[PDB]
């Protein structure tokens, strides 16, 4: 668990000329319909840790 | 046949523009330069950086 102690500088990835007024955001998570590993038998959605 | 081109100068970034000029790149002589909007005057030389 937790963030590691240490210094790290993030590099530029991309810059988009999109002009929209953002005030809110949300994360997108994967939900697996089935098992995390082939050959389980439990029903419905799961997520990996 | 008719086409009407029309242009918006609106508040989001300027985003469509006409094709920018370019020239040969001379070295070891005093010149004026523009590099991607960076203007100046100088002797241009192959860097060790």
């Amino acid at each position: 668990r937790d963030l590691p102690q240490g210094f790290s500088a993030l590099e530029p990835l991309v810059d988009l000329p999109i002009g929209i007024n953002i005030t809110r955001f949300q994360t997108l998570l994967a939900l697996h319909r089935s098992y995390l590993t082939p050959g389980d038998s439990s029903s419905g959605w799961t997520a990996g840790a | 046949r008719v086409v009407v081109l029309s242009f918006e100068l609106l508040h989001a970034p300027a985003t469509v523009c006409g094709p920018k000029k370019s020239t040969n790149l001379v070295k070891n002589k005093c010149v004026n330069f523009n590099f991607n909007g960076l203007t100046g005057t100088g002797v241009l030389t192959e860097s060790n950086k």
